[PDB]
């Protein structure tokens, strides 16, 4: 039962 | 005061160490190092940026054993990542194959970073779509069925409901 991960990163900029 | 990494290396002096973080922008700084119980050190940089920061430490102009490092930083204990909401179906169930799509809200918690991370049997492909009424889009596809947790951070910080566990079947 394998698990791998996949993750993105998004900054946030100020309103 | 958070030590951003530590290392516990033998028969070195700190005088020769150095530590050079990289920020997501590519501007490098700095790292302050000091020297704990046993031979401990402790690597602190004061953020600027969010996100994950990489950190070459070199003794004597060589990288030490497991150099280059990273660390992710946050939370700021500013509130904030509990403003952050997010929802739709695809943190509810999903299809193998198949664009599962949800939103986030991030407008109360101003600026910062938010990470997306997709956990199970198979790789995720993940779009973001910056929308101008204040709210983000994700969609995700996998290809494998079984159960995935979907993590929404800001900061670091898990936002309320996350990580989301959502099974994905075979598509019907």
């Amino acid at each position: 039962e394998k698990r791998v991960a996949s993750s993105v990163f998004i900054t946030l900029a100020p309103p | 005061s958070h030590c951003d990494l530590s290392l516990k290396i033998p028969e070195i002096s700190i005088q020769d160490m150095t530590a050079q973080v990289t920020s997501p922008s590519g501007k490098t700084h700095e790292a302050e190092i000091v020297e704990g119980e046993n031979h401990t050190y402790c690597i602190r940089f004061v953020p600027a940026e969010m996100g994950t920061h990489t950190v070459s430490v070199k003794y004597k102009g060589q990288h030490v054993p497991g150099s280059p490092f990273q660390f992710t930083v946050g939370p700021l204990g500013e509130g904030g990542a509990h403003k952050v909401r997010a929802g739709g179906p695809g943190l509810e169930r999903a299809e193998a194959g198949v664009p599962a799509e949800f939103s986030i809200w991030t407008r109360e918690a101003g600026a910062g970073g938010l990470a997306i991370a997709v956990e199970g049997p198979s790789k995720a492909e993940i779009s973001f779509e910056d929308r101008k009424d204040g709210s983000c889009g994700v969609a995700y596809v996998v290809q494998e069925p079984g159960d995935y947790e979907v993590s929404v951070k800001f900061n670091e910080e898990h936002i309320p409901d996350s990580p989301f566990v959502v099974p994905v079947a075979s598509p019907s």
